[PDB]
DNA sequence: TTTATGTACTCGTAGTGTCTGC
DNA sequence: GCAGACACTACGAGTACATA
């Protein structure tokens, strides 16, 4: 169609959601039922959360129901406490929509309507606290659906009602029949192990493993060769850097001369390269690398922990760059 | 549905002056202003239960016996206490023409005048300047910080303190012989310490320890009322060995269901009001528990970050 | 509520509605019992982690209390409710000053989560407590007593609803099981236990995702290897096999063994964090300053953890910190 | 217009010569425009991004795209709070900036994309400067861009972009573009003097330019055009290599820190620092160049510039988390002084 | 077809009964049976109650299949019966399990039929029936007299106080800014018997009430022009006002006295 | 130069109550065939457009045309001074900075003359976009009041579709929905009173709660209101006055 | 020119409804 | 009867404080 291979491929039933066999056999089971309870999804981005609730709503009702019992709240409107306060309780008091006949006829339509809240970790305390006797009293009728990437910014009451269904992260074992099931339906050739590499690449994120894939056959598809896509090709477009460099970087940390790393990364932060994958590709080399010593790898791994942490609350690239391979050459 | 017993803490409510026990220069002031008559404009301020609102009451009941329902005003949060409120009700008060007896002056209480907004307040000025030879105010706040300078210029500052042991016993033993119980030393010694120089707090213990079992022992006033969360945080923090502070927390007070959150609150009260320390440890400590405050405040709630904060501590205690 | 119950979750289908089926609080219903029995209630102030029993104990408290129509002989208000201080001004006001309007007994006022209220609300409550306590008993359901005017605290008797034992939880499973007609194991009800950490909320929502994934649900039993794939928890056995390979084995081999532990059944870091931590609190440790290491290095994890990050680069740094800190002579 | 960056400009990839890779990557995805992902150019500042990001629209929507419009829009805030800024639309597309007030950008990247959502089919969105949005607003923007794909695509341009939360970075195609090298800077200032008139006489001011630069083509075009202007448009071999004003009172300030170390010297800098937050500078750029200004001077020894770099990193990460931005910097230099 | 088909005349009618109790109740419910559409609810403050009863023959046309329960918001509701002229004939229409009901505006004066759908909602409050029925004092005063009293007694305080004695009936409201007294005595008006009060002692009577929520009874003073106030020490007052098939009944808790 | 004297100053009144809040600043471009004025609101959305032609006025004398930039609260205070049997007399000079506003009574027993002075407005570009609009229908502007308050009590968005000589108001919120039909009824005895439809093409169209209330307060003019809508162009409520008539032009919003 | 939600207070405002008298 | 004149509840906007 019209539309990017992760908005096209997006699973449309409980079934098409691979892994999280956990999670979607409960609730494939509890389809059957009624039983549904307060669920707080969470897991790592790309996962398949919104993909998952979105096939529980079209699996439950239908698409005619769909706009009448699911109200769907994310950060794209305000959700302050005066908003669940109002709105979110007035929509639980109401009672449930009347199914047509051809819903009951077809689909297992329950009698509650379910609440989906995306990101509830982006909520203040005093909206959850609001949120807490909302959920527990009108459960009757309605079902309150969180999902967040992050459980410690829920307070504890909530996630004491909410059933949780943690998302784990998709990898080379979990996830290659998807990829593997998307490139032989879009026609993409590729190697043995390009699919293993693009999942590699990723962590726990097949929705970047899906646009990799797309960008990759759109290079083959530009240059028109009728070539297989090499674990190289690959490799580039995701932002990996090159090994060669990785090794020069070793070579001049183990080398000492503050000054020469200082030129080096200069050049490298001239070169436009991401930090974090540099870091994690530092990782990589050297706790698997059999050349260090136990004291090393101790001491480096708290190194590369510190900077990966400095490194998430925004900060500047250059700086925690050079003072991490700053430390790791007075090692 | 069953009925109520009045509770011991209205029910043996003071009447007089002579019944509350506490400050001896205070209590004689008041009743020297009693027995003239001439009542000054005064702010009691004092720690919560220690008899503030009883002995305004109390005041104001001795000077208008006769007249109390109609010149005395009441006001408290409960009320409406805003500009138009206070403006409309304390003038038409104010002006109201009632013939009291010589020594005796209509007297406008306001308890809990802390909460109360700054425009009233500054309204009540003009108010007090006013109307001063015929209605005095008098205020019942726990501190009086709250109330602006200008009102404290023009009113009588008198504070109140926390009563010793001796008195909350005596009232205590004053009410054991008002009403029948079998009680033991040991219990009204772990009462008192429990209460901390709250009387009311008292009261309410021995009341519960009563209805509980009937017989006020140490066993039963422990199993009524548990161990105050200072004390057992101030001896997590002072004692040494740190695997003595880890499972002093985990057995007094994450077994015992303390959210993370008041033991974080309760530490950084205790060392900032502790005072066998010097002032640097006290003052690295009080940072320490601050980077675990914001830790657990950013939602990170374990008993592991508790275990953390410990240590950190210790390891400041030892000097590294 | 719609359908009647059997299309409710278990949390809520079972709710104590009597003061008998509350289990794990011992003093405090029996106080509360012999409290409503002899005829005195004092201000009731009920404080205690999620999931003990709190809400459940004053409903069933106020309806053995007044009978079948407790809905609307109560004035239960909630964060979910406006609770500023009009309403406080207003409403509390009247339901305290005026007589009942079913029965001739006292009114009960259920402020339940009132530590999610304003201090100027406090404030004007206070005096609401003091003056209409005759005839009218305030309950308060508190979670944090730091967000608690110490006035309030005052006024009201405390009660602490502790963590929930091993033998409540047994008898609520064992009651759920007989209810639900299915069968369970002494290892699992053991891990039910252990992962319970004092709330009976995650009993509940545990038992009914592993009913859940059972594929029959009679004539089939739910071992630990259900709980553990359902909860997505690290098992015993891997969490000792992942610490004994850090503490013995070098880094290659513990590096390895972690990854394969992790992606054998996609175990999230952050348990097995908490996995290791509680083994590591039976270690005799006889060096004080490798306690202060594993504490501080490890929460410094967690805090990484949170707040999101690579997992390649924590799981080394966990491995690191393990090793670091029991290489100083244990 | 009569400065020389602007006007000197690629309008389409077959005039963009700097990059055979990035430039062919772009063809490719502008072959076909139906199934075009979110786009994030991220990399050094000044290389051109926004370059890149007009002739990609041009080549996938058509001509006009550089026909832009100043239109102008009004916001509610918070109380009487009222906030203008303009939008510089434009047909096929839009462009959207974070001019405003930082805590209060995520209604107005909300009403945008809401409004612009409704009305060749899709209707692109650049966003410049995208690593100073707050992490609510990228937040917000996530299911915004998430929901509508047929209607909005957005080219986020940032750099340095770690600021940039996990799920945008997941959702949107990241594209590299690398600094310049010294020979295409070389071979683009010679393009230009050899299209204007200046006396030039050797090739080595050039690759001078280059290195002063530090792989940044829009500082090294303006250099070249200040000290074109000064030298009456004839270069000299011996022509001094001019600095911004604010590279002068850093480096300035960086030799007050190395040769005395003194309460006084400390309010001194104070007063410097105070300066030049108020001449609007980011205070992320400032300990940045105040860090490789004290780690070039040779007098120091290693062990200091150890120290350096380390309190360098954490009053970094203090910065980005911090409001004030003279505290950090004030307690930074005290600390380097305290090392010295 | 659908269930529920009730016809209202005068459809200024049920907008009457609506604003009666608008005011003072934001959520009712109402079990529509074969006898009549009933409704009651209790207050947020659980001081004052409402019961209401409509009998059949209050609407043109009348058939209810099954007991039907319709949860509702009152101030919706209110504006929805304020989106009509009185000369237009009101239609309450719902079909099984109703999600809304259907309110229909016509006339045939002139067509301009006009739907309006309100939604519903699940109160789940199953209350319980009146259990009093033995009243000391029975009195009823003309609607008009009982509302200026009230209105002009609310201004001077908060509390008022309904004393009875032997043909004697006082309203007491000392307040703040001063005191009232109103003392009304029963007397039988030939002329107009709808201007006559009445009065049935049985035993003395002293209540005080709380001064808003009995102005909100008096609001629905517009309802009936004759209000019949009944009286009794523990017991709930009892202001009932009459309707052409049924009535609008109000239950007040009397404050505490110490 | 200008005399403008009017027979009734409730006119006059009933004309400035019609557009108080749809505008406030307006500038008086009269002529001698009378006097229009063009003006848009704030959120350049709403369009209003009055004109009083010399038939109404019992005299006029305008030789040349004045600009009159003009406030409006100043008039409706001075014409809240006017009532009834006082005619109402616009007089200006050659160059007047400020207005004078005789009212002339029958008696001699008070005759009041006021001021005003003229501030500074900017011509408004006088667009004359008279595109033709798709359907036409008029009823009494009572009717369309009652009908747009109650369905803007619902919901912020009423729609307006014209088919088969049935004009269904909708307005959907969050408390429920409204509908309302009108049948082109025709009356014989009170010919005013009356529903008529042209309905070349059926259109759709969508209007803010916001100025579909705002435009109603100009109901005291006409009895009757004629609305003209397009499926592209601005809708068109015209209300008739005795010689000329004041419109309001609203562009649908969907 | 600063913080940046939620709460409480205070004000003037515009409608809204009820009573007088031309 | 209609139009005003009033008092009334209600809505909007702005300042102020936020742990003892
Ligand atoms: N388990 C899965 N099976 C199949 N496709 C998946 C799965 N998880 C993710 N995807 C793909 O990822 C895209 C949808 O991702 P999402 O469902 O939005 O992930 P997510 O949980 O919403 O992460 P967030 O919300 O952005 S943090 C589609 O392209 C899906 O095909
Ligand atoms: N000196 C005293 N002698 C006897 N009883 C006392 C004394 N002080 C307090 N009480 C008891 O404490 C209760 C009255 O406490 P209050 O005076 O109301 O507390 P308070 O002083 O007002 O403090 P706050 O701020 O209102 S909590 C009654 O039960 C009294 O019997
Ligand atoms: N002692 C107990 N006996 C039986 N079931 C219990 C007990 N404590 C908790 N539960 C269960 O836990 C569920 C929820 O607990 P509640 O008592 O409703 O809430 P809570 O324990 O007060 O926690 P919070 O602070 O209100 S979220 C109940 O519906 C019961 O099924
Ligand atoms: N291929 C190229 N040839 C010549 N000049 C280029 C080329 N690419 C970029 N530039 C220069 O880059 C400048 C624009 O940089 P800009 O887009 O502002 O960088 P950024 O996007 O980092 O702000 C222009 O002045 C232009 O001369
Ligand atoms: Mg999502
Ligand atoms: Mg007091
Ligand atoms: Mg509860």
């Amino acid at each position: 169609a019209q539309q990017p291979w992760v908005e096209k491929y997006r699973p449309k039933n409980l079934d098409e959601v691979t892994a999280q066999d956990h999670a979607v056999t409960v609730l494939k089971k509890t389809l059957k039922s009624a039983n549904l309870p307060h669920m707080l999804f969470y897991g790592p981005p790309g996962t398949g959360k919104t993909s998952t609730i979105l096939a529980l709503t079209k699996e439950l009702y239908g698409p005619d129901l769909m706009k009448s019992r699911i109200l769907e709240l994310n950060a794209s409107d305000e959700r302050g406490i005066s908003i669940v306060r109002e709105k979110v309780k007035n929509f639980a008091r109401l009672t449930v929509s009347k199914p047509s006949k051809h819903d009951l006829e077809n689909y297992p339509c329950p009698p509650y309507k379910i609440i989906i809240l995306d990101e509830a970790d982006s909520m203040t305390a005093d909206a959850q606290s609001a949120l807490r006797r909302t959920m527990e009293t009108y459960s009757g009728v309605t079902r309150f659906c969180l999902i967040c990437n992050y459980v410690t910014r829920i307070i504890d009451p909530l996630a004491s009602r909410c059933s949780k269904f943690r998302f784990k992260a998709l990898d080379a074992s979990n996830a290659i029949d998807r990829l593997r099931f998307i490139s032989e339906q879009e026609n993409v050739k590729c190697d043995d192990g390009v699919l293993e590499r693009i999942l590699d690449i990723s962590a726990g994120d097949l929705r970047r493993g899906i646009t990799l894939l797309q960008s990759a056959s759109k290079g083959a598809q530009y240059l028109g060769d009728g070539k297989n896509i090499t674990s190289t090709q690959v490799e580039e477009l995701a932002g990996v850097v090159p090994h060669d460099i990785l090794i020069e970087i070793v070579e001049k940390v183990k080398s000492g001369d503050f000054d020469e790393i200082k030129k080096y990364v200069n050049t490298f932060m001239k070169s436009g390269w991401s930090a974090a994958s540099v870091v994690n590709q530092l990782h990589e080399y050297y706790i698997t690398n059999d050349n260090f010593d136990t004291n090393f790898k101790n001491q480096i791994s708290w190194l590369l922990f510190t900077t990966d942490s400095r490194l998430n609350n925004g900060t500047n690239e250059h700086i925690q760059l050079l003072n991490l391979l700053v430390k790791i050459s007075q090692l | 549905t069953l009925s109520l017993q009045l509770p011991w803490v209205e029910k043996y409510r003071p009447q007089v002056l002579s019944d509350i026990v506490g400050n001896k220069e205070t209590i004689d002031r008041l009743q020297q202003i009693a027995k003239d008559g001439n009542m000054p404009h005064m702010i009691i301020s004092g720690m919560p239960g220690i008899g503030k609102t009883t002995s305004v009451h109390c005041l104001a009941h001795e000077l208008l016996g006769r007249s109390y329902a109609d010149g005395v005003l009441e006001l408290n949060a409960s009320d409406d206490r805003g500009i138009d409120v206070v403006r409309n009700q304390i003038k038409h008060f104010a002006q109201k023409k009632l013939h009291l007896p010589p020594g005796k002056h209509k007297i406008v209480i306001l308890d809990e005048a802390d909460s109360m907004t700054a425009g009233a307040q500054q309204a009540l000025r003009r108010t007090m300047e006013l109307y001063s030879n015929s209605t005095r105010f008098a205020f019942a706040c726990n501190q009086s910080n709250k109330i602006i300078e200008p009102l404290q210029s023009r009113c009588a500052i008198l504070r109140y303190s926390k009563l010793s042991d001796e008195d909350v016993l005596k009232r205590l033993l004053q009410i054991i012989k008002l009403e029948d119980v079998k009680y033991t030393n040991d219990g009204l010694e772990a009462i008192i310490f429990t209460a901390e120089g709250d009387m009311r707090q008292a009261i309410n213990n021995l009341q519960s320890t009563v209805a509980g079992h009937g017989l006020v022992n140490a066993d039963n006033v422990f199993k009524i009322v548990d161990s105050p969360h200072p004390l057992i945080v101030k001896k997590m923090l002072l004692a040494s060995n740190l695997e003595d502070s880890i499972q002093i927390l985990r057995t007094d007070l994450w077994k015992k269901g303390y959210s993370s959150i008041d033991i974080v609150t309760t530490s950084f009260r205790v060392t900032k009001n502790l005072a066998q320390v010097k002032e640097s440890v006290r003052l690295e400590m009080i940072k320490e528990i601050g980077l675990t405050h914001m830790r657990i405040l950013e939602g990170v709630g374990t008993y592991l970050q508790l275990a953390s904060m410990l240590a950190k501590i210790h390891k400041l205690n030892n000097k590294a | 509520e719609k359908r009647s119950k059997e299309n409710l979750p278990w949390v809520e289908k079972y709710r104590p509605e009597t003061l008998d089926e509350v289990y794990g609080q011992n003093e405090v219903i029996t106080t509360v019992r012999k409290f409503v029995d002899e005829g005195k209630l004092p201000h009731l102030l009920f404080y205690g982690p999620p999931g003990t029993g709190k809400t459940s104990t004053i409903v069933a408290l106020a309806r053995e209390i007044y009978g079948k129509n407790y809905s609307n002989m109560v004035l239960e208000l909630n964060a979910s409710d406006d609770r500023g201080i009009d309403v406080v001004r207003n409403q509390i006001k009247d339901f305290a000053s005026t007589r009942q309007i079913f029965s001739k007994g006292f009114k009960l006022i259920i402020l339940d989560e009132a530590d999610a209220m304003t201090n100027a609300a406090q404030n004007a409550l206070r005096r609401v407590i003091e003056r209409y306590t005759k005839n009218t008993r305030f309950c308060v359901l508190a979670n944090y007593a730091h967000k608690l005017t110490p006035a309030l605290l005052s006024r009201c008797t405390r009660f602490r609803f502790q963590p929930l034992p091993q033998e409540a939880i047994e008898r609520r499973i064992a009651n759920v099981l007989v209810h639900e007609k299915l069968k369970l194991s002494p290892n699992a009800e053991k891990a039910l236990i252990e992962l319970s950490n004092g709330d009976m909320r995650r009993v509940l929502n545990v038992l009914q995702s592993c009913k859940a994934t059972l594929d029959n649900p009679d004539e089939d039993e739910i071992s630990d290897d259900v709980i553990y794939e359902c909860c997505g928890a690290p098992r015993p056995s891997d969490l000792k096999a992942v610490l004994k390979s850090i503490l013995e084995d070098d880094w290659g081999t513990a590096h390895y063994t972690l990854n394969k532990v992790r992606s054998a059944k996609g175990l999230a870091l952050i348990d097995l964090i908490e996995g290791i931590v509680k083994i590591l609190e039976d270690y005799e440790l006889q060096n004080e300053e490798t306690r202060v290491h594993l504490l501080t290095k490890l929460a410094d994890i967690e805090y990484s953890i949170s707040k999101g990050g690579n997992d390649q680069i924590q799981g080394s740094a966990v491995i690191g910190a393990i090793k670091a800190s029991f290489e100083n002579e244990t | 217009m009569s400065l020389w960056v602007d006007k000197y400009r690629p309008k389409s990839l077959n005039a963009l010569s700097h990059n055979e890779e990035l430039t062919n990557f772009l063809k490719s995805l502008s072959d076909q425009p139906r199934d075009l992902p979110h786009l994030l150019l991220y990399g050094p500042n000044g290389t051109g991004k926004k370059t890149r990001c007009m002739a990609l629209l041009e080549s996938i929507f058509g001509p006009g795209v550089y026909r832009l419009k100043i239109d102008v829009r009004q916001f509610v805030t918070a109380s009487n709070r009222k906030l203008e800024l303009n939008v510089v639309s434009s047909p096929y597309h839009l462009e959207i900036t974070p001019s405003d007030m930082g805590n209060n950008d995520r209604i107005v990247i909300q009403e945008l994309l809401k409004e612009v959502a409704q009305m060749h089919r899709y209707k692109c969105v650049i966003i410049n400067e995208a690593n100073s949005l707050t992490k609510d607003a990228q937040a917000a923007l996530r299911r915004t861009m998430e929901k509508y794909s047929k209607n909005i695509r957005l080219i986020m341009v940032c750099d340095s972009m770690s600021p940039i939360i996990a799920p945008i970075k997941s959702r949107c195609l990241l594209i590299r573009c690398p600094a310049p090298s010294d020979s295409e800077i070389s071979t683009i200032l010679s393009d230009v003097v050899t299209n204007e008139r200046i006396q030039l006489e050797t090739k080595d001011i050039l690759k001078r330019i280059a290195q002063a630069s530090n792989g940044n083509l829009r500082v090294s075009l303006l250099m070249l055009e200040s000290m074109a202007l000064n030298n009456e448009l004839a270069l000299k071999s011996s022509s001094p290599i001019i600095k911004p004003d604010w590279i002068i009172v850093i480096h300035k300030l960086t030799r007050k820190i190395v040769k005395e170390r003194s309460v006084n010297s400390l309010i001194e800098c104070r007063a410097v620092l105070y300066d030049l937050l108020a001449h609007c500078i980011p205070a992320n750029i400032i300990l940045k160049e105040l860090t490789f200004s004290l780690l070039d001077v040779e007098t120091l020894n290693t062990t200091n510039k150890s120290s350096i770099i380390e309190y360098s990193s954490v009053f970094d990460e203090r910065l980005s988390l911090g409001n004030k931005a003279i505290f950090h910097l004030e307690g930074f230099i005290a600390k380097v002084m305290c090392c010295l | 077809a659908s269930m529920l088909e009730a016809k209202f005349e005068e459809a200024s009618l049920f907008k009457r009964i609506i604003d009666g109790f608008k005011d003072c109740v934001q959520l009712v419910n109402f079990q529509c049976k074969e006898d009549g559409i009933i409704a009651q609810a209790v207050d947020d403050s659980r001081v004052l109650l409402v019961s209401l009863e409509i009998g059949v023959e209050a609407f043109q046309e009348y058939r209810c299949d099954h007991p039907v329960t319709l949860g509702m918001d009152l101030t919706s509701l209110s504006k929805i019966l304020r989106c009509g002229n009185n000369t237009d004939t009101l239609t309450l229409i719902a079909d099984n399990t109703p999600d809304s009901i259907i309110l229909l505006f016509e006339d045939t004066k002139k067509d301009r039929i006009a739907e309006y759908s309100l939604k519903l909602m699940d109160i789940d409050a199953d209350f319980l029936k009146i259990e009093e029925l033995q009243y000391d004092s029975t009195l009823s005063l003309p609607s008009s007299e009982f509302s200026k009293i009230v209105r002009d007694l609310s201004q001077l305080s908060d509390s008022i106080n309904i004393m009875i004695t032997k043909e004697t009936i006082k309203f007491v409201a000392d307040g703040d800014i001063g005191s009232g007294s109103v003392i009304i005595k029963p007397f039988v008006d030939m002329e107009h018997p709808e201007t006559s009060i009445k009065l049935e002692m049985d035993q003395p009577v002293d209540l005080t009430f709380g001064a808003k929520y009995l102005l909100d009874i008096i609001k629905g003073s517009s309802l009936s022009d004759r209000v019949g106030i009944r009286l009794s020490s523990e017991a709930p007052a009892l202001f009932q006002f009459d309707l052409k098939s049924g009535f609008l009944q109000f239950f007040l808790a009397p404050k505490f006295n110490d």
